[PDB]
């Protein structure tokens, strides 16, 4: 699982790994609906999933 | 002129900033740090090498019975059995069997493993914050490598600078560090002179060339049955044949902030976190004026496409027309907004590109060209890959996130109910008023 | 980068389709298809001669 911070992973003799996520992009619109939790689940979601 | 800056101790990320020097082109200029290099204070304790037993030649008392003198050796073991009988190919090697005793003695000493073999129980403290930055000046890319400290300020090329120093002094090391050849350990040992038998370290000297040796083996000479011309005895456990399985992962893998290791002498790398400073004087010379610069008019910005990625997916077009020709100083003064690029050359009415991104959707922001403020809109997008291999730059960034049209929905709910409480306010004083029309 | 599209089933006509990637000038391609060939899959049961 990769957080936020981005992950090593390392394997054998050969040297690690580090990854970065993006922002949990592709889940987005905006639309004549809300689709406001999906700009959300963009912007940070779970997390301040709360103060809407 | 002088200018100060503090950046975040931050490996492998391009810091462009803005050095105002008013009456003149700001000298905007792009510099990234390389190494963060901590190496701890040098101070050796104590060794660790693989010692031996040394059973020294008993002595087979034959006819007669001896004493058990003491040597000062360490975990030292004598005993005189009586009882013995000696075995050769013509048996008895002494005459009789009843009144033949025999001394053993044994002890532990080192080895010729420890010129190589040992490890060094070590204390460690503060460090030495060195680092390497190097600084794209003008087309100009100069590397330097020196420690932040405040007062070694090193100066090449018009060029003065004193990194630092680090604010954050935290370290991945501790006092009590041991050492071998590959690998290194941040845990406790005990002290020297305090090895318990058959311990981690349970054997002590302070140097490979120490002839002092704090060893502890528990060991007892037990009984040789008969004919067994030979000393029987315990088990000294040596720490050397478990000094590999307690190991787990190094520090290389139980270090935080991203940092590693470097053997002989340890150096702690790229370990990112808290800040440094740097501090820079340029003269005049490097420093072009307004009025030698070519005045931008026509400021007429805008983006083809944007795409707020980890890289710079937004590339934005400006339209423009400068007085003349020469270098102009582009800058992003928003830390939303990284541009890519120092300077450009502008020419007239012409129109060319900036590669940049941000994390959010719209953009919007101004520019500085020729000492210009600029304003350009940018719809960006949400990219189409998730995993990237590198971490970004434009991403650091708040909760106060602007939108496309978000802005337009919470514009639409505060356009709700606080009309409705001006509509309460008017329904109060007018329950008000007829309350106070009766007298 | 990425596109995909449906066309419609369509033997024997061109489509257009905008390709383009985020940040780039766009680009219009044909693809066609030429021919749909279902092949059955078979088992003799008898013959007769
Ligand atoms: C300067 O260094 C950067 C990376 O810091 C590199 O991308 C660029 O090509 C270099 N340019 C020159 C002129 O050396």
């Amino acid at each position: 699982t990769v957080p936020t911070e981005g992950l090593e992973v390392t394997w054998g003799n050969n040297e690690p790994y580090k990854y970065w996520p993006q922002l949990s992009t592709n889940g987005t619109a905006h639309g004549h609906p809300h689709e406001i939790i999906l700009y959300y689940y963009e912007l940070y979601p779970t997390m301040t999933v709360v103060v809407v | 002129y002088e200018h100060v800056t503090v950046i975040p101790n931050t490996v492998g990320v391009p810091y462009k900033t803005l050095v105002n020097r008013p009456g003149y082109s700001p000298m905007v200029l792009e510099m990234e740090l390389l190494s963060v290099t901590l190496e701890p204070t040098l101070s050796l304790d104590y060794i660790t090498c693989e010692y031996k037993t040394v059973i020294p030649s008993p002595y087979v008392k034959c006819c007669g019975t001896a004493e058990c003198k003491d040597k000062s050796l360490p975990d030292y073991s004598c005993k005189v059995f009586t009882g013995v009988y000696p075995f050769m190919w013509g048996g008895a090697y002494c005459f009789c069997d009843t009144e033949n005793t025999q001394l053993s003695e044994a002890h532990v000493e080192k080895s010729e493993s420890c010129k190589t073999e040992f490890a060094s129980a070590y204390r460690a403290h503060t460090a030495s914050a060195s680092a390497k930055l190097r600084v794209l000046y003008q087309g100009n890319n100069v590397t330097v490598s020196a420690y932040a400290n405040g007062d070694h300020a090193v100066t090449v090329k018009d060029a003065k600078f004193i990194v630092g120093p680090m604010s954050s002094a935290w370290t991945p090391f501790d006092n009590k560090i041991v050492v071998y050849k590959g690998d290194v350990y941040n845990m406790d040992y005990p002290p020297f002179g305090a090895g318990r038998p058959g311990q981690f370290g349970d054997i002590q000297s302070r140097t490979p060339e120490s002839e002092d040796v704090y060893a502890n083996t528990q060991l007892v000479l037990q009984r040789p049955s008969a004919g067994t011309v030979h000393v029987p005895y315990s088990q000294a456990p040596s720490g050397f044949k478990y000094w590999l399985k307690e190991r787990g992962a190094s520090l290389q893998h139980t270090a935080p902030f991203g940092c590693q290791i470097a053997t002989n002498p340890v150096r702690a790398m790229n370990c990112a976190v808290g800040n440094m400073p740097i501090s820079i004087d340029i003269p005049d010379a490097a420093f072009t004026r307004v009025v030698d610069a070519p005045s931008l008019t026509d400021m007429s910005c805008e983006v083809p496409a944007c795409t707020h990625s980890s890289d710079f997916g937004g590339v934005a077009i400006i339209k423009y027309a400068a007085s003349k020709k020469g270098k102009c100083a582009v800058h992003s003064m928003t830390n939303a907004v990284t541009i890519r690029e120092a300077e450009i050359e502008v020419e007239g009415n012409s129109q060319l590109q900036i590669s940049f991104s941000t994390a959010l959707a719209s953009a919007e922001f101004r520019v500085q060209v020729c000492s210009t403020q600029v304003h350009c809109a940018a719809e960006c997008h949400p990219p189409k890959d998730h995993i990237v291999n590198y971490p970004a730059s434009h991403t650091t960034l708040g909760v106060q996130d602007i939108s496309v049209t978000a802005m337009s929905w919470v514009q639409k709910i505060t356009g709700g109910v606080g009309l409705v409480v001006a509509v309460a306010a008017l329904i109060l004083i007018v329950v008000l008023c007829v309350s106070f029309s009766r007298h």
